[PDB]
């Protein structure tokens, strides 16, 4: 699900910090 | 431009959390 | 007189021939005149009557379908002018499916006004090709002369008129067997001339009977008044279908005799700015008693009640209906089939509309390339709709290009839903700009407007590319441009690089053209540069051309590639053309060194300029030198056998670039499929330089020998000298004169044993070589009887003998024989030997 | 033992190296194992750890992104089956974005059951190229190795594995620097082999301790059971996983212990035809205490609740997810990006669904040939549309040609709106007769379904061509077929004519190819017959071609040319493709005609066979004859100087195409306006025959003489005798012997002149002709002085004399010289004078 | 007007008869 | 067929009504 949310429209770093625990 | 897709974010992605590693359930 | 039969309305001719009749007393015919489907027609009875005396067509001459004519000399013979106020679907003179027509024979046609001609599906005619149409008319390029009997060379074609050369050839140009078309000199055009030539009033055309005189030729060319014409007519008169004037006492009882509605055919005429108009426009209204129209109160527009909702325009023909309308109260459809151009006449016929009711509907056009006749749109109302709900609908537009210029214009759209389908000369940009002058904005389908298709053969691009280096040599060339990505790297194909050569900088916009041989540009394609996720990069692409002439001009740029996709962004980029040219080098070789031999120290020589210059080229380099003349023949006894004398492709592989975009779009979902499961979010010789000449001549120098003369041509000299390679010819004077001869004492010497030794002198500067004394001694009743020395033996002896002689007196001679050829003989002298 | 290790699940591995503790004692991995992103990783300590026990691996094995290891025999060495019950994207095995990667070291992999293999972005690995993929896997079509560091020849590869020959070369196969590749002989492929050969039990795979045993191997085929693998399982026990039986005591407690909703990983598994299954299928519905599942009382399908209403099927693992389901509760959209096919799994995998409740969506699809798949579609709902207010939706199918068999099919659909666009392959018939199945008729949206571009770059029609004369020439051929119109006769550009060799009747359907080159058909264009307005017609049409080689096979056939418009007519029609050939000829002249002398009597003769045949060619034509050998040396002095030794193209050019098209139509247009307003409605030599061979031989002849020898090749004879023509070889014999001297009477007259007059006998039958006596006499103390005598000299003289002669005693020899060479001596004769 | 209705589909003898009076 | 287009209706119209000849207003 990170593609859509990252590829698609801009992207923060809020978002993606999410992703590593 | 912080379009981080393709084998930017691969990168791009270690470079902010090297340290606690990614999650998985 | 000018104009001295009656004026006739216009006329049909069908199914009889009865109807022609009442054409018996008449010039000008105002309208149009039809003559159409007599099938049960004898060609005999065309060969007793005849109109002599009709001149001015108005509008347009319809002959279609007529079984039994084979000319129209017997018909039609002064007719001249056709006005074309109204036309037929933008022409004049139509001859359609003609069964007997033999020869035109219309040898009086002096000005075409308004419109063309076209004659089409007449396997009778002849001498078209004789016409020169040009002459007449005054476009040449809406005109239609196609399958006829001159589609085969075959009709003869003999024919007595000044044989122009308007075409590549000389032809000869003639009406029909017994008349030349008449052409005027050239130094007053349209103003009509006499057989000698001297050209006639200003306001005349055509024949006339004596020049200079505005009141004896036959037609004019403004206005006509009472045997005279003026350009502009006195107001005791106001003008009339703008080729007459008359009185406000003639107009009056038209708008009086039917003001009856009993016929449509009328308009209620009024007076305005001395002109006889059906109705004025815009911004007036009538007055009942004085016949003019006064400006209104207010606005009031001069409105067009559409008959049938919609009216399609064809042409100039269907458009002139709607001439000083301003209100379209119904729906609109522009449907120009094929042709050249129509936009040169849209604009001064529905120029002045303003408001339309209904939708605007543009299909099937090919020659149209902007919308820019429509003047003066601002309001697009949309009561009713086209099916699907629409209000503006183009498709299969080949060279629609630009909608309109937004900078001076205004569109309003009060409802409805635009459509854009096959448009392949109209951008993506023009489509989204339309939208934010529009009313609408997001207004949509799903489908709506096309996103592929739509100027898939036109480029665009709102980005740019600037070369960065450029590298210069005589047959290389090095490019390098700047590094670009687009907004989602992986998306990039390489680039494309167009090139060509030109004499001249006046290169043309690559509007996109190829051909599977040479005649257009050739392109190289080229591997993207590699990633290297670091804006301080390596990744400035580059290319080398390998085959290029030197000292040419050249022109290139670059474009770029991506995949086509849903989304209306990454539209790639253009850089911008740019000139570069490739270094001089050595020159070529000159060609055809041709020397004659004509005198001793006059030896020319010539030659031709080079194949290749390699720019300018400056001066020639010559060489020449003596030679001692091969000595091995010094040991040869010249008395035996042998004496000499001297004096297919790939343009596009369509379904493998279709492979290509497969199978890397294919690298490009793999990997989107595999982030999106292992990321989880948390909850020195003698010469000379000669300059500006072809030819040559050396003078001073040894009379029969041979000079190896080489020739170079050369660049610029004084830093590094740079020449090509030279071509030698040999070079030889004039065959030699006495001196090859010896003139001396011929002294012998008597021995006891009969051996008599002869002494002589040679000869000094011989021709090149002496090779035999020819020596022939004679005695009393007996021959000449020759002997043979050689040049080793005259050299070893100096002289020579002869043996076993009988007493007697004899007669001795010398003839000096050299290698070109014998010289004279000595003096034959008297010796006498005894018993 | 056959899997002495532990049953052991599947697991990740991510951000340490500590994770991989847990393998300690495992050797089957039920699921998939993933290594993945380390990055703070040396390469030092991959050198100390192992897992040498791992031998199954179920479903896949993924390597992505680690830094720090360069092979991986160092870890897994004795894995050799990937069992592919779940793939990876149609894959089972990838190896993506490796660092640190040098070689692969994987020397046991023997049998890749399901899927394929695909290694990309990897530029450090080598020895690709030496893998044979094709003798592990069971297919080699969607493998993918592109873009690595064997895409350049630059590391090393020299490596000691039979060398096989798969490809056209004889490449020699290994994994490592130290391993090469085991290959079973091939006379039992999946069976597994020893060293030795000797290949095992039929139910074991890949290595063997001992053959023939069904318990000491490494891995069998079906099951697993205690040591042991059989076939089918013994009810003891029930199948479990596809590669193991085992009781019902064992399977029962997993549907105990997680029957509390505690995961959802597990499902509850019931015993069905001896299976452990998760889910038994439609049909049946499970009972409580026997934990089977019973036939089910009336219908009642296994419904699938698919989540968030729409599920993409991108590949296999995607459409894994909907097996055995049959009731689909959303929508479904399929999307193969590229590729090879997968029609070959889509009916294993979802062949068994019969109801949809939303929309099907065909989109982006490149490499589909049908729809077949589906194979028990009948319902669409349609709860929910997709935007536009759609059901069947298909857009941009590069190659999709059939939807369904409508012979043996059904579909209904409830309510909707199709739609249809970029479907270049795919007929406007079948969509028409989609709507004729469907449930609507006439629902449509205007804009619809397309009419243009679905299936432009495929033809389709419905009306036939038979040709009607056919003429044969051995150069030319004429060809004449029927005539036809469409319905209205205008709207006819001609006929496409289509042709080009084949060297036998397996000719293909024509799809549609073109180029520039030569590699297909080629094309002429014909204009179209003319109109006669008559139903007996002229009109037959015709077309002559020219350049064709005689006796080859050919086809033909012709196509029709309508304009495209709006109306669904007009279609035009497709001839037959028929097989005509090229009538038979004189041949061509034969090649390389060869003799060699080497006997009298054997004078050997080769040639070549010519190179156009133009049919079978029946024999040869030889001719040989004699000759008097140039009579002009007969009269040569043979004693002076000199004696002689015998021994670029326009595939299409779319716009003047789309000009031809516009300037008829334009035609079309015009005669339209011009009826719409004229007509209102009312209110002799040697030889032989020689075949089936290549070299003659010919005896009986003379020696020393030339044979001018010209030889053709020739067709059937009896009528019509047709050959080529020849060309000419002289020919000789072997050098001649002896009889060149002669030998005779030395007999002589001595005259008192001291003039000897010497009598003998010439050479008769000579070396063709003698030329020189070489005569030579001979004094005591003198040498041999030599005398000459010609061929004439002694014609005239019979015999030869020699003046002024010393008195004494000679010895005169002769020797016959001829012009092939000189002969021997004669007897030196004793002849004496005195004083 | 006869185009349309005597081309594009299909004609009959009593209506083509009045276009001939 | 009778799909009286083109050429045929200029034929076709004549060969029913050859001698009342066409109407006009």
């Amino acid at each position: 699900g990170i593609v859509e949310q990252c590829c698609t429209s801009i992207c923060s770093l809020y978002q993606l910090e999410n992703y590593c625990n | 431009n912080q379009h981080l897709c393709g084998s930017h974010l691969v990168e791009a992605l270690y470079l902010v959390c090297g340290e606690r590693g990614f999650f998985y359930t | 007189h000018l104009y001295p039969g009656e004026v006739c309305p216009g006329m049909d001719i069908r199914n009889n021939l009865t109807r022609l009749h009442e054409l018996e007393n008449c010039s000008v015919i105002e309208g149009h005149l039809q003559i159409l489907l007599m099938f049960k027609t004898r060609p005999e009875d065309f060969r007793d009557l005849s109109f002599p005396k009709l001149i001015m067509i108005t509008d347009y001459l319809l002959l279609f379908r007529v079984y039994g004519l084979e000319s129209l000399k017997d018909l039609f013979p002064n007719l001249t002018v056709i006005r074309g106020s109204r036309l037929f679907f933008n022409y004049a003179l139509v001859i359609f499916e003609m069964v007997h027509l033999k020869e035109l024979g219309l040898y009086n046609l002096m000005n075409i006004t308004r419109g063309s001609v076209r004659i089409e599906k007449n396997n009778e005619l002849c001498y078209l090709a004789t016409i020169d149409w040009s002459r007449i008319l005054d476009s040449v390029e809406d005109n239609h002369i196609v399958l006829n009997k001159d589609d085969n060379e075959e009709c003869g074609d003999i024919c007595p008129c000044p044989a122009t050369v308007i075409n590549g050839q000389f032809v000869e140009r003639c009406w029909t067997h017994s008349h030349c078309q008449k052409v005027c000199p050239t130094i007053c055009k349209s103003h009509g001339c006499t057989a000698e030539g001297l050209c006639c009033h200003s306001e005349c055309l055509g024949n006339c009977s004596q020049p200079d005189d505005p009141t004896k030729c036959v037609a004019c060319r403004n206005f006509y008044l009472d045997g005279r014409c003026v350009e502009t007519c006195p107001p005791p008169y106001y003008h009339f279908q703008d080729w007459r004037c008359v009185n406000f006492s003639f107009c009056q009882d038209l708008h009086h005799k039917c003001k009856n509605s009993r016929r449509q055919g009328c308009h209620q005429y009024v007076i305005h700015n001395n002109k006889c108009i059906p109705e004025c426009p815009s911004g007036y209204t009538m007055n009942s008693s004085n016949l003019l129209c006064t400006p209104c109160l207010g606005p009031c527009p001069k409105v067009c009640h559409l008959l049938e909702g919609e009216k399609t325009i064809d042409s100039v023909t269907s458009a002139q209906e709607l001439r000083g309308c301003t209100v379209i109260n119904g729906s609109l459809i522009i449907n120009i089939r094929g042709g050249n151009n129509l936009a040169a006449e849209l604009e001064a016929n529905l120029g002045l509309i303003e408001e339309i009711s209904g939708y605007l509907k543009i299909r099937r056009s090919y020659a149209l390339v902007s919308l820019s006749f429509f003047r003066k749109l601002r309001l697009i109302r949309g009561e009713t709709l086209e099916i699907g709900n629409y209000s503006f609908y183009a498709l299969d537009n080949q060279n629609l290009r630009q909608l309109w210029d937004w900078s001076k214009h205004n569109l309003t759209t009060t409802q409805g839903k635009l459509f854009f389908h096959y448009n392949p000369k109209l951008c993506l940009s023009e489509i989204h700009k339309m939208e934010e002058v529009s009313g609408t904005k997001g207004r949509q389908e799903r489908n709506d407007i096309a996103l592929k298709t739509n100027g898939d053969k036109a480029s665009c691009e709102n980005e740019l590319l600037k070369f960065s280096y450029i590298r210069t040599s005589f047959d290389k060339i090095l490019l390098r441009w700047e590094p670009y990505w687009p907004p989602d790297f992986r998306d990039l194909l390489g680039f494309m690089l167009f090139y060509k050569e030109a004499p001249y900088q006046n290169v043309t916009e690559f509007d996109g053209q190829d051909a599977c041989g040479s005649n257009s540009w050739t392109v190289v394609d080229i591997d993207p540069p590699l990633r290297s996720n670091d804006p301080k990069s390596q990744n400035h692409p580059g290319w080398l051309m390998r085959g290029l002439k030197p000292w040419t001009q050249y022109a290139i740029f670059v474009k770029t590639l991506v995949t086509f996709s849903d989304e209306r962004r990454t539209y790639g980029a253009k850089s911008d053309i740019i000139y570069v040219q490739t270094d001089a080098t050595n020159p070529s070789v000159p060609l055809d060194p041709i020397s004659v031999s004509n005198s001793s120290s006059q030896i020319i020589l010539k030659w031709k300029p080079p194949s290749d210059p390699n720019g300018n080229i400056t001066h020639y380099l010559v060489f020449w030198e003596r030679q001692a003349e091969d000595s091995e023949l010094f040991e040869l006894d010249y008395c035996l056998k042998g004496l000499k004398l001297p004096s297919c492709s790939c343009p596009k592989t369509d379904s493998q670039i279709l492979k290509e975009l497969e199978e890397s779009s294919f690298r490009k979902t793999f990997e989107d499929y595999l982030h999106n499961v292992v990321f989880v979010p948390r909850p020195h010789r003698p010469f000379e330089k000669v300059v500006n000449k072809e030819s040559l001549v050396i003078s001073g120098l040894r009379h029969f020998t041979g000079y190896r003369i080489e020739l170079q041509a050369c660049n610029q000299d004084t830093p590094e000298e740079r020449c090509s390679v030279a071509a030698y010819v040999s070079a030889r004077t004039m065959p030699e004169a006495k001196a090859d001869d010896i003139v001396g004492p011929v002294t012998h010497e008597i021995f006891e044993n009969n051996v008599v030794h002869l002494m002589w002198q040679e000869p000094k500067e011989p021709n090149g070589l002496i090779v035999l004394y020819e020596v022939s001694y004679r005695r009393y009743g007996d021959e000449e009887l020759h002997l043979c020395v050689s040049r080793k033996h005259f050299a070893l002896e100096r002289g020579c003998r002869l043996r076993g002689l009988s007493p007697g007196n004899y007669s001795v001679r010398i003839r000096a024989t050299s290698l070109a050829g014998n010289g004279s003989w000595t003096e034959p002298t008297y010796f006498y030997v005894t018993d």
